[PDB]
């Protein structure tokens, strides 16, 4: 039973992060091109 | 299990018997008897 | 059609339901294996002419058959092996897809012609025609846990009570024994002969006349007299059930009538027919059965079919027997697949969250949720109606399809919410105009992406099937996704969505959700805030594109190209070879030191070893040895060091310290033939009948010249066997016949004594078994023993060989070959690493060109296929450039606008190269297929972004910039729903370790970077490509708002 | 093939109904075409060989591969393979009081290939060092050799030999067949397309097979292509696609 | 039966064994498919029962 509760958290916990990753990319990168 | 050999070998000759892989002619070798 | 199901959802769901039912009955019924079978068929024939050299075998059998072998279809080539074991194997290699059954037919129908010609020694030892892989399916070991049965004890019980069955069960191409069947062995003492003044023949015919099955007929049989009241068959001499009946065989009556019996002259005992073989199971006496899968037959179903025949036998096992399964190739197949099932499922779950982080409501998130399975499920039936099976790649088309599948619903689903975001129309109406405006591009897009994944299913040659797995399944679900997107999804948007008020983006929400939608919209607005300025300068970014594309051009070329990952199989083999003339003891000795290595220096990783003497891939004879090892599950083998890749090397390194033993541990590639970059298969041939010795000095001429290019050649080796001193009797004939002795008896008295011979049959326990006569080993050990053998001449006086015999040392080959009916010295080497295949082969051929007169040569196998007309790929990708564009300019009815679309390809192509190039991976099957995935998506957005901005300027009167912006921002959100949903979809595989982890990481990472760089780089770059090509190829008053 | 199968199936019924040598001679079922695809001819142009010289080099070095070739369903030799021709002089037998039986039965002796087993082979005695393959009588590859096959001897050993009565030389299996080419002595191959193949392709691999063989041809040996169907079908198709073009213009 | 004694069913028994397993799984398939279609015709998850 704990196999899924093992992956279930992580699988959820990363969702905002990777979204947080890329929103920051477009944040930092969207800064690149207006610069560039 | 052995060959008597009338010729070509002498006493005290260390026979290189096994190791037929690690020994190609001329290669250095460490004897075991 | 959507409008149809919009009014008929149940009629809609019933469709999705149905698609789940057929697929269900699909999934039950499809075959399973690791791969498609690209293995080219071939046929083997195998002979036994016992006691002989390879030479004798070759001449009175091999070439015999050769001269008969003709006019049979799809023959690529024929290879043959003769040996001093008295053995033959003649392999005939046929074009793939050539019919297995027929080939076995057509060949054997030739073969029967040579049969009457072949030596009776051949005809009763029997021959075999096998259609099977050169490699074993699984090894199954047998032991006495009580040690109450010796090896032969175990050998035979397997033979009679088991073997025939696995040999009968369908799917089994061959049953190789590790062991022997019991025979009635007859061991001769000449001095007893001559003391009784006799010859082996004297022992032999007597066996015949006195080992007999006869049919006296029957007392009163038909036709009778009239009146006969009595009918019975007659019962006469019976086949012998036992030694005693043999030992009481009568060499003869005498004049007085004195008996001369067998038990006086010989030892009669049961024994393995041939003793050539020994195995042990983790170090104790054992036997077992090598299994080779029927060509074209299915392992997993073959294997389990094998484990039924066994379990049937288990109740009747005598004390102590136990089945042990040292080697089974099936379990890695099954396990690594259902790891695709978990992922597919677990990825299904991941959609529901991402959709939820966006949708923030239970039902809504089901809508993208339920479409995925239906089509994935819907594609399995496609595999069926197209006549496919389950496998590594196809199961991989499942994931790689999701990325497409999940983007469809979202775009459909998101669209419907936006109409409700923008217009406040209820979903039921909001669906229609949502559907109505997208319904054309959903379709056409399906035609373009097909132009991507269609061209690959035409790939020439063996690899053709490989990539062909995906395109069908991939273009399978692509077809299906649309149909569902046209049918199921809309009724799902009508029923299962929340209506939303005009102008509600989710902001008023309280909590993380509101906060979430509250940040997103502010990540969007600033995002456009660049694509505004980004398009205030079109030019600066054009150069920024030149930089990237060259970077793409930098890595891809620098990224090495290979074929398929070798996956750790948790099972392997150590081949051992010993110099010729070696006694099985010299091999047996090795085995322990090899086994011993597996029992200690690797324990944790080592589950078991079932090892042999006298067998390997050789063939038979004492100087060869092999070891089947069981490693415990990967779970027990952590770290790169505890894998087979690692393990093997340590072994390879360690065994090297032993004396006398061409030994190495190995783990077999994804395929025998399929090679991403290894060594070659080469043939020196005798065209002029020059002779072997001329070839060896021709061969050794090649190697010695070969070996001088380590910068190109490496590991260049003959596969076969140097000559060995032989014991050659030259009979003075006149002497013999001056003595009145008969030759055949001489010959006879020889081969049977020194080579053994097969007399006739008998029964053991209702079961048939074989008779053998031969010299008590001590008597046949050595040359002098010849003169122990005395012969009855015409005069009755028993005459030694040594008087009419004279003998000497000299060479013959232990093993012998021909290829397509000429003498072949096979030679194995490989490209000096950093040298690519042909370069080695060029220097090979070159090195061959200078060889002495009348010398031919050839390539086969890998190098056979090597002549393939590969490099059809570039021609096709070039083609695939042309369909794509035209389709755009079709969908777009403009030769220009496709250009704004296609410029995005390098942005996801770059990303995958990077990560894979970050991790250490390769350019390979898995990598290519995912780029096309990263493309299909990354191309799909650059498609739709373009559809929008244009329709804006077309349908509405938005000016360019004002149109371009609306396209992407309106399109900002869906993309992130696809990408993020898809990104996590492939996460398990990038983290994957253990079984299957090899393919997976390559799958995930090569996908990871692509979509990442697909995501953020593209959405900046597309708006520019629209406008830039828009402007360049522009006209009239177009730019500023002309509405309407 | 299916046809081949049912035939193969029924045929089995009648093999027991065969006189033995037919069975021993064997009975083949083969998809047949009574019209050879082509014929490839041969000569020696320095004359250094005869038609038998050419006859045999063919059958051995070529035919079977020619036979194994893709698209070749049947080959037919024009020529014969060398096979030892022992020439029996009756009057010299009776001179020596001998019979063809005398001259055969011994052949089986000399030209025998015998299987002698091994020294210390399996099952051995332990501690065994050496294992070796005994070599018993072997085949006799040459005239001289059969000749020294021994009909018999005497207790004194006087040697009554195979050749101790009649001559011996190589020769074609049969002298039945002869080919000339343009009146030049010749040996050739009947060449049948295996049912089903593209013959344009077969012949090319056939020529291919020859460009393979040529390096190894003996001096003055020459190939000629007396009969072929391809050059026609080549121009025919051309003649046709020609019509295509004008059809386009008119 | 005594030691060493096996058995095998065969013929119409061999077949009567394998084709028996198949009967119910089809009725359900034969039950499932039937309800679905009317519900398509009827757009009803109940009337088809009628």
């Amino acid at each position: 039973m704990l196999e899924l509760l093992k992956s279930l958290v992580f699988a959820v916990i990363m969702v905002p992060v990777v979204m947080a990753i890329i929103l920051g990319l477009i944040y930092g990168l969207g800064e690149v091109f207006n610069i560039f | 299990d052995k060959w008597l050999v009338t010729e070509g070998l002498k006493a005290g000759d260390r026979v290189v018997i096994s190791g037929l892989q690690k020994v190609r002619p001329g290669v250095q070798v460490k004897a075991q008897e | 059609m959507p409008n149809f199901f919009i009014d008929r959802p149940i009629f809609a769901w019933v469709i999705a339901i149905i698609i789940m039912l057929a697929g269900g009955l699909a999934i039950l019924k499809l075959p399973v294996a690791q791969y498609p079978t690209i293995a080219p068929p071939a046929v083997t024939i195998s002979a036994s002419y016992p006691g002989a050299d390879a030479k004798t075998v070759q001449d009175t059998v091999t070439q015999v058959i050769e001269q008969n072998m003709n006019g049979i279809d799809n023959l690529m080539y024929m290879s043959s092996n003769s040996d001093s074991t008295g053995t033959v194997q003649i392999t005939l290699t046929f074009e793939s897809g050539t019919d297995a059954d027929i080939a076995q037919v057509q060949v054997q129908n030739k073969l029967q012609l040579a049969m009457p010609l072949l030596p009776q020694e051949v005809q009763q030892q029997g021959v075999s025609v096998e259609k099977s892989s050169s490699s074993f399916l699984m090894v199954v070991g047998v032991i006495n846990t009580d040690g109450t049965m010796t090896q032969e004890d175990i050998s035979d019980y397997v033979a009679a009570n088991m073997k025939d069955a696995i040999s009968r069960t369908s799917g089994v191409g061959d049953v190789q024994l590790f062991g022997s069947q019991y025979a009635m062995r007859i061991w001769m003492n000449p001095n007893e002969l001559n003391k009784f003044q006799l010859t082996p023949v004297d022992v032999i015919t007597a066996i015949k006349a006195q080992n007999a099955q006869v049919a006296a007929g029957q007392l009163g049989g038909t036709p009778p007299v009239k009146g006969q009241q009595l009918n019975a068959s007659i019962i006469a001499q019976t086949r012998l059930t036992s030694t005693e009946e043999f030992g009481k065989i009568l060499l003869k009556v005498n004049q007085d009538g004195s008996r001369v019996l067998l038990r006086d002259v010989a030892k009669i005992e049961l024994g393995g027919e041939n003793y050539d073989i020994i195995a042990e199971f983790n170090g104790q006496p054992a036997s077992g059965l090598g299994i080779k899968l029927a060509t074209g037959a299915n392992a997993l179903d073959t294997a389990a079919a094998i484990r039924a025949e066994l379990a049937k036998m288990e109740p009747f096992f005598p004390s102590g027997l136990k089945i042990v399964y040292p080697y089974d190739t099936t379990p890695f197949v099954k396990i690594s697949i259902h790891e695709v099932v978990k992922t597919l499922v677990e990825a299904i779950i991941l959609v529901f969250l991402v959709m939820y982080l966006f949708l923030q409501n239970f039902r809504a998130t089901l809508i993208p949720t339920i479409a995925v399975p239906v089509v994935l499920l819907g594609t399995f039936a496609v595999l069926a109606a197209f006549g496919f099976s389950i496998n590594t790649l196809t199961m991989f088309g499942m994931v790689l399809a999701i990325g497409l599948l999940v983007d469809d619903a979202i775009v459909v689903v998101e669209n419907v919410e936006r109409v409700m975001a923008e217009e406040g129309l209820p979903p039921k109406e909001a669906t229609r105009k949502s559907m109505g405006q997208i319904q054309g591009a959903l379709v056409g897009i399906a035609m373009v992406l097909s132009a991507v994944f269609v061209p690959m299913a035409f790939f020439g040659g063996s690899t053709g099937a490989i990539y062909r797995q995906f395109s069908i399944t991939i273009v399978s679900a692509m077809a299906l996704s649309v149909l569902v997107a046209l049918i199921l999804t809309p009724a799902l948007c009508a029923t299962m969505l929340k209506p939303i008020a005009k102008g509600d983006h989710g902001e008023g929400k309280k909590g993380f959700f509101g906060w979430f939608n509250r940040m997103f919209e502010k990540s969007t607005h600033h995002y456009t805030d660049s694509v505004g300025g980004i398009l205030r300068s079109t030019g600066r970014y054009l150069v920024l594109y030149l930089i990237i594309v060259v970077g793409m051009a930098y890595l891809f070329v620098r990224l090495p190209s290979s074929f398929l990952p070798d996956e750790d199989q948790g099972v392997f083999m150590t081949m051992v070879q010993l110099p010729a003339g070696a006694t099985q003891e010299r091999t047996q000795k090795v085995l322990n030191e090899v086994t011993h290595y597996y029992l200690t220096k690797e324990k944790n990783n080592v589950e078991s070893v079932f090892a042999v003497n006298g067998f390997g891939f050789a063939g038979r004879g004492q100087n060869t040895g092999i070891a089947f090892v069981s490693l415990k599950d990967w779970a027990d083998r952590p770290g790169e060091e505890n894998k087979v890749e690692a393990i093997t090397m340590r072994a390879t390194r360690a065994f090297s310290q032993i004396k006398d033993a061409m030994v190495f541990a190995f783990n077999l590639p994804a395929i025998v033939e399929l090679g991403t970059a290894t060594g070659f298969d080469f043939e020196l041939i005798d065209q002029a009948g020059l002779g072997h010795e001329k070839l060896t000095q021709a061969r050794n001429q090649l190697l010695a010249e070969a070996a001088k290019h380590p910068d190109m050649l490496t590991s260049v080796r003959p596969n076969g066997l140097e000559d060995t001193p032989q014991f050659k009797i030259d009979i003075d004939q006149e002497k013999a016949q001056a003595l009145g002795v008969s030759i055949n008896d001489i010959n006879t008295t020889l081969g049977a004594a020194w080579g053994g011979s097969y007399v006739n049959d008998f029964i053991d326990r209702g079961r048939v078994k074989k008779v053998y006569v031969m010299s008590e080993a001590k008597y046949r050990m050595l040359p002098d023993d010849i003169g122990d053998w005395y012969v009855r001449a015409a005069d009755g006086q028993m005459v030694p060989f040594s008087a009419f015999s004279s003998s000497r040392w000299e060479y013959g080959s232990p093993r012998l070959e021909r290829y397509n009916g000429l003498p072949s010295m096979e030679i194995l080497g490989q490209a000096a690493p950093g040298k690519s295949t042909g370069e080695a082969m060029e220097l090979m051929e070159q090195l061959a060109s200078k060889l002495p007169t009348g010398v031919g040569y050839d390539w086969t196998g890998m190098s056979y296929q090597e002549r393939l007309s590969g490099n059809q790929a570039p021609s096709l990708y070039a083609i695939s450039l042309i369909v794509v564009f035209l389709c755009l300019a079709a969908l777009y009815e403009s030769w220009s606008i496709p250009f704004s679309v296609m410029l995005v390809v390098p942005l996801g192509v770059i990303g995958a190269l990077l990560a894979a190039t970050f991790r250490g991976l390769t350019n390979d099957v898995y990598f290519q297929v995912g780029l096309l995935t990263t493309i299909g998506l990354s191309a799909k957005n650059a498609i739709l972004i373009v559809e929008f901005a244009k329709d804006l300027m077309d349908k509405e009167g938005k000016g360019l910039i004002e149109a371009t912006l609306d396209a992407v921002r309106m399109r900002l959100r869906p993309i992130l729903m696809t990408s993020l949903a898809f990104i996590l979809g492939v996460m398990p595989l990038v983290i994957s370790t253990g079984a299957g982890s090899g393919a997976q990481n390559a799958v995930g990472t090569g996908v990871m970077g692509g979509m990442v760089t697909a995501t953020v780089l593209a959405i900046f770059f597309v708006p520019v490509f629209f406008v830039v090509v828009r402007r360049r190829f522009s006209r009239k008053n177009e730019d500023i708002e002309h509405s309407h």
